[PDB]
RNA sequence: AAGGCGGCCCCCUGGACGAAGACUGACGCUCAGGUGCGAAAGCGUGGGGAGCAAACAGGAUUAGAUACCCUGGUAGUCCACGCCGUAAACGAUGUCGACUUGGAGGUUGUGCCCUUGAGGCGUGGCUUCCGGAGCUAACGCGUUAAGUCGACCGCCUGGGGA
RNA sequence: UUCUUCUAAAAAAAA
């Protein structure tokens, strides 16, 4: 994530752009995942977990576009 | 909306740096399907493709080795 | 002390603390302070004011070589991600470039293992 | 407390000169309900300070206050494993009222023959930038200080 | 087929699926005993050893701490050839075949209509979630059945002992 | 961040 100021350009907004491109870039992200080390069983049961709740979300959002609440 | 589906292309050509800039970030890493709207062959062929070309050093492996 | 006008600067932002490194452009470092030795420790030193503070040290630490322009180099994960950039503007540096040069590895070595807090 | 904020209560200013924060002041040194002592000591400790320090009673009681007026104070939060003190910008009511509070409790520890005295002696000191009020206020802007790492 | 398989290139090679036919003509399904494959740990011989890390040592926490946390660290993890043949080896659901309402996707062929752009209409393979009848002690399963049937095999008869 | 354990006897309604 190179970032270089541009002429007339304010140094809070240069480091507001760093930072948007750096979690864009998902750097701290995959740091944190590699912080320790993760068994293939686990990862699998997490992304499994995540596919359920990204899917589960969805459903229970078409459900409650349905019915109201009053 | 896969623009290789909309040509029909047959393969995915690793000589065509051009076209393949456009699907990678300023990082060097690839840009998701699911982002890009790629069809699932078209990505497959266009990631092996992306390793060919950095194999033969047409493209970063990441914006930060020299 | 033979005077540099642009020069690099290495922040290793750790978890536990947070090294600023001003150099020349060919890596040869002129000061170095951390927050660790600028007077914090424990749970004071893995702020962002401890690391403020470490990079308001390193900048006087290298005054006399007369530094005016800087390209920021970004390593690791910490507290002090952002706030030692800040120092180093408001200690008077033009900050050209900001690059993050955290190390990633392409599944190499195993990390140890998880902590069972 | 947990539901409502209460509105804040009038208090009436003193008779001598029309004050509410010294009319505040005599209501914190009050001890027993007996206000018509504490306005003794307080008007005889004024009047003395008017003598050494040559300004009227208000201007010399405000000086005074304001070597002893904090602006930053810690306030535990412990979100971690461990006290940790947060240091917190002062709002000038609380400011006023650790203030009086301070120079109160530092004159209640003199050992000189009687309260009006004491406070006269205590309010001096305070002017002249010494005495344990104000040790009291650079002791809490040092640990404030010290811990001011955490926001 | 299961265990399992993730950079790129080459050599050798197995299986699956689609569209049109042509061909042999029940050659089929299952299978006790038998044989082969079979994660990880472990064993033998010979290498290799960066990171991680049983045992072990030191430092903390604690009343104690032969642990959780920290700093090191040896077998092992890696390669070649054999041995071991065990897992919550799981879909806790044996294999093969036929029939029984549907919906939204993922992935992979293929036919027609003007591909009048990434459009529309079918028809196959694998696979995820919801749900009707029906079944089930219930939870749930629900054309990939735990529904309605047929063929064969393995297994169970109170808990502990085991 | 650490925060262990409480032995051994109960009674409950029947148109």
């Amino acid at each position: 994530p190179v970032i270089k100021v541009r002429e007339n350009e304010p140094f809070d907004v240069a480091l507001r752009r760093f930072k948007r491109s750096c979690e864009k870039a998902g750097v701290l992200a995959e740091v944190r995942r590699r912080e320790f080390y993760e068994k293939p069983t686990t990862e699998r049961k997490r992304a499994k977990a995540s596919a359920v709740k990204r899917h589960a979300k969805k459903l229970a959002r078409e459900n409650a576009r349905r019915t109201r609440l009053y | 909306f896969c623009r290789f589906t909309a040509e029909g292309v047959q393969e995915i050509d690793y000589k065509d740096i051009a076209t393949l800039k456009n699907y990678i970030t300023e990082s060097g890493k690839i840009v998701p399907s699911r982002i890009t709207g790629t069809r699932a062959k078209y990505q497959r062929q266009l990631a092996r493709a992306i390793k060919r070309a950095r194999y033969l050093s047409l493209l970063p492996y990441t914006d930060r080795h020299q | 002390r033979k005077q540099v006008s642009d020069g690099v600067a290495h922040i290793h932002a750790s978890f536990n603390n947070t090294i600023v490194t001003i150099t020349d452009r060919q890596g040869n470092a002129l000061g170095w302070a951390t927050a660790g030795g600028s007077g914090f420790r424990g749970s004071r030193k893995s702020t962002p004011f401890a690391a403020q503070v470490a990079a308001e040290r390193c900048a006087d630490a290298v005054k006399e070589y007369g530094i005016k322009n800087l390209e920021v180099m970004v390593k690791g994960p910490g507290p002090g991600r952002e706030s030692t950039i800040r120092a180093l503007n408001a200690a008077g540096f033009r900050i050209t470039n900001i690059t993050d040069v955290t190390p990633i590895p392409h599944n190499g070595c195993r990390p140890p293992k998880k902590r069972r807090v | 407390p947990r539901r409502r904020v209460i509105g804040q209560r009038k208090i009436l200013p003193d008779p001598k000169f029309g004050s509410e924060l010294l009319a505040k002041f005599v209501n914190i040194l009050m001890v027993d309900g007996k206000k018509s002592t504490a306005e003794s000591i307080v008007y005889s400790a004024l009047e003395t300070l008017a003598q050494r320090s040559g300004k009227s009673e208000l201007e010399a009681f405000e000086v005074a206050l304001e070597n002893v007026r904090p602006t930053v104070e810690v306030k535990s939060r412990r979100v971690g494993g461990s006290t940790y003190q947060v240091p917190v910008e002062v709002r000038p009511v609380r400011r006023n009222a650790l203030a009086m509070r301070w120079i109160v409790e530092a004159a209640r520890k003199r050992g000189d023959k009687s309260m009006a005295l004491r406070l006269a002696n205590e309010l001096s000191d305070a002017a002249e930038n010494k005495g344990t009020a104000v040790k009291k206020r650079e002791d809490v802007h040092r640990m404030a200080e010290a811990n001011k790492a955490f926001a």
